[PDB]
């Protein structure tokens, strides 16, 4: 789960980090009022969407009056914002944040952390190169990315943050403020089950304060059962409508650009199926994992997800029945097809438990289902069904 | 075979639950020795004509179990895993999906000085065909044989099992290490075990997008595994920055792609196929194994 900028800032502030503070406005009058509430010569209005690249797309404006703020909010709220990091539909702007001006500044840093899968440790990364995409820095000048691996027993220690502060060339109170920033981020990371966070830029203001200007936090969604206050931050408007809908029916769905839909049990096998389709000249239109014990109802919802894409011209159902009998699965597929408008050829590969009794039921259902023997057969046939 | 055989005595955590019940019935029918299980609040009852205990300590004292399988919901898995680690059981299989990453980070660290192997979470478990199954995999597609299998996936593993069964090679032990970002048992741990198992004459390594485990396993194989390894990687067509079902199946910071995994197998002299249909067939080519049947 991603957080909005204002939510990430509120969370980090609660662990003692300093942030560029703002006020959230859901309409232009509220935005104008925020500007006057902040009481500064300048404010920065920012579309609240789960995406970077907001400024390039027109979603970040400096303003000097309530009037300018209302104008900017009116321009943004209720339209979708497309950025280099969104899909082509963009993200809905239901609110803007009106933020205090914290510039000019002395310098900008990068600070972030991930769970590193190779070391199996929470790992912090810091750089003098704030306000640069850190991927570019990593690729071009890896030596500028400082890394701190945290030991799970002891956690992040002040000496590790000081090592970083000295290598960043911080001075004076900047060192102790940076140390407190890193320690607070670590506490948040564990206490909130972060998956990752980035603060970029982490500004060193003219008075030496260390301030989070823009920040992203991705939470481990699988831990949100134990964080009710974080689950309450969820903004479903920022999630893909089909991905979200699939989740509500115990399905896992991702859209691609292609013309052959797929319906598979198990994530490994779903990705393998997409891959063999492409090997045989097809273009997979989607990932879809129907899970174990796919019912009629669940297969109906899978059909609707796939065929909602006009570009889909054939479907491959590939199910490896182990504990569930293949003839029972064939029954559920047939019942599902009978309730849905299925306008394209459907190739069905059913393997494992009673593959034979299942294949026959499909063959005699009178729905023009194209039965396939192995994985290679199934790919070959679904691509061929395109003509 | 490795880790499990006909002598393995298995306890079930979440024994009385829906999946614990169903998979335990199947396991008993298969020939696995299920000696009982644990469900707090049902201690002193019986289930599937086996004892139920409130605690793993009581269970292990009563049964001398040496393995445990966990079917408890995600919120209780860290608790259940530490409980069985502390109990004297040497092998733990965790089926459950949705365990927080930071819970496995701590569990994996806790294991570092222990004499306990943990397989999973988010995995179908471990099977020594003809001897013992611990997990949710269908026994009937397997056959006692000579191919060891290590895989991050569930049903994709069953395709490699189907292919090696049909070619008449069969399986020594199949280890589903699971789909999560921090597994309890990684590929190298499993490769070491199979390299040392005389029943295993060849190894299939199945992976997918995310992490660098396959690349690290490649480097390890190059220098340390003498048996032929056949690789396959799912998710060539996966879009970047998207969870493909499994928590660990995600490309991010342009890393964890399928192609860099194939290329690592390349550089290490490890044979692989690009088609999931041709895993067995590639193994056949590499081994020169033949049988008119
Ligand atoms: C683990 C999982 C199977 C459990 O689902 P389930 O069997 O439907 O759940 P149930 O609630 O019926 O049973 C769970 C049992 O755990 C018990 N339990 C809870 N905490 C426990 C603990 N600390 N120790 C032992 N047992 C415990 C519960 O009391 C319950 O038993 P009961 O119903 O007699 O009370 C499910 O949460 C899950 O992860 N499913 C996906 C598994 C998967 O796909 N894995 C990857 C395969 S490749
Ligand atoms: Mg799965």
């Amino acid at each position: 789960m991603n957080l909005h900028e204002y939510q990430a800032k509120d969370l980090l502030e609660s662990y003692g980090l300093k942030v560029q503070k703002g006020i959230v406005a859901h309409n232009p009058n509220e935005a104008a009022q925020a500007f006057d509430q902040l009481g500064g010569k300048f404010a920065v209005v920012k579309a609240q969407v789960h995406a970077g690249g907001r400024g390039k797309a027109g979603g970040v404006k400096v303003v000097k009056s309530s009037q300018e703020t209302r104008e900017v909010a009116e321009s943004l709220i209720g339209k979708n914002l497309v950025t280099f990091q969104t899909d082509a539909e963009g993200q809905p702007v239901n609110s803007v944040g009106v933020f205090e001006d914290v510039y000019p500044v002395t310098r900008e840093l990068y600070l972030g952390a991930v769970v590193d899968r190779s070391s199996r440790k929470v790992t912090f990364m810091a750089s003098t190169e704030g306000g640069v995409d850190i991927e570019e820095v990593a690729h071009n000048s890896p030596e500028k990315i400082l890394k701190v691996e945290v030991d799970p027993l002891v956690g992040l220690q002040p000496f590790q943050a000081r090592e970083v502060a000295f290598k960043l060339g911080l001075e004076g109170k900047q060192i102790n403020d940076f140390v407190k920033t890193m320690l607070g981020a670590y506490k948040a990371f564990i206490e909130c089950d972060f998956a990752l966070f980035e603060i970029n830029p982490l500004a060193v203001r003219e008075n030496g304060e260390i301030v989070c200007v823009d920040g992203k936090i991705n939470l481990d969604s699988n831990a949100l059962y134990r964080h009710p206050k974080l689950l309450a931050l969820r903004d479903k408007s920022q999630e893909n409508a089909k991905e979200l809908k699939a989740s509500e029916h115990e399905l896992n769905y991702v859209a691609l650009e292609g013309n052959i839909g797929c319906m598979v049990n198990g994530a490994g096998l779903a990705m393998a199926t997409m891959d063999i389709i492409q090997l045989y000249g097809g273009k997979p239109a989607n990932f879809l994992d129907v899970g174990g014990g796919a019912t009629k109802e669940r297969v109906i919802e899978a059909f609707k997800l796939i065929l909602d894409d006009e570009n889909v011209k054939a479907i491959l159902i590939n199910i490896f029945g182990g504990i569930v009998r293949c003839d029972m699965i064939a029954e559920a597929i047939i019942e599902a097809v009978k309730e849905v408008n299925v306008t394209v050829p459907v190739v069905v590969r059913l393997e494992g438990n009673n593959a034979e009794k299942g294949a026959k039921i499909l063959a005699d259902s009178g729905l023009k289902l194209i039965p396939a023997d192995g994985l290679a057969d199934a790919a070959d046939k679904v691509v061929k069904s395109l003509g | 075979s490795v880790l499990v055989d006909k002598n393995t005595k298995v306890l079930v955590q979440g024994f009385t639950g829906k999946n614990g019940t169903f998979h335990s019935e199947q396991a008993i029918a298969y020939g696995t020795n299920i000696v009982g299980g644990v469900t707090p609040g049902k201690g002193g009852t019986t289930h599937l004509d086996r004892p139920v205990f409130n605690t793993m300590a009581e269970a292990v004292a009563a049964t001398g179990a040496d393995a445990s399988v966990i079917y408890v919901p995600a919120p209780f898995v860290k608790d259940s895993a530490i409980e069985v680690i502390d109990s004297g059981v040497k092998l733990v299989v965790i089926i459950t999906e949705g365990v927080p990453t930071l819970d496995m980070l701590v569990v994996k660290e806790y294991l570092k000085d222990k004499d306990v192997r943990v397989i999973g979470p988010n995995c179908p478990g471990i099977i020594t065909p003809g001897e013992c199954k611990i997990g949710i995999m269908p026994g009937h597609i397997h056959m006692k044989g000579k191919v060891g299998i290590i895989s991050r996936s569930g049903t994709l593993t069953y395709e490699a099992v189907a292919q090696t069964t049909k070619l008449g090679f069969g399986q020594s032990t199949c280890i589903g290490i699971g789909g999560d970002p921090i597994p309890g048992m990684n590929q190298i741990e499993a490769l070491k075990l199979l390299e040392n198992d005389p029943q295993t004459e060849a190894i299939i390594l199945i992976g997918e997008i995310g992490g660098t485990a396959e690349e690290e396993a490649a480097e390890y194989i190059k220098h340390n595994v003498t048996k032929p390894v056949i690789g396959y990687i799912a998710g060539v067509t996966a879009p970047p920055g998207k969870r493909m079902g499994h928590a660990g199946a995600i490309i991010s910071g342009g890393k964890g792609t399928a192609e860099e995994k194939f290329a690592a197998f390349e550089a290490a002299g490890i044979a692989y196929t690009r088609s999931p249909a041709e895993i067995g067939k590639k193994l056949k080519e590499v081994t020169g194994w033949e049988n008119l049947y």
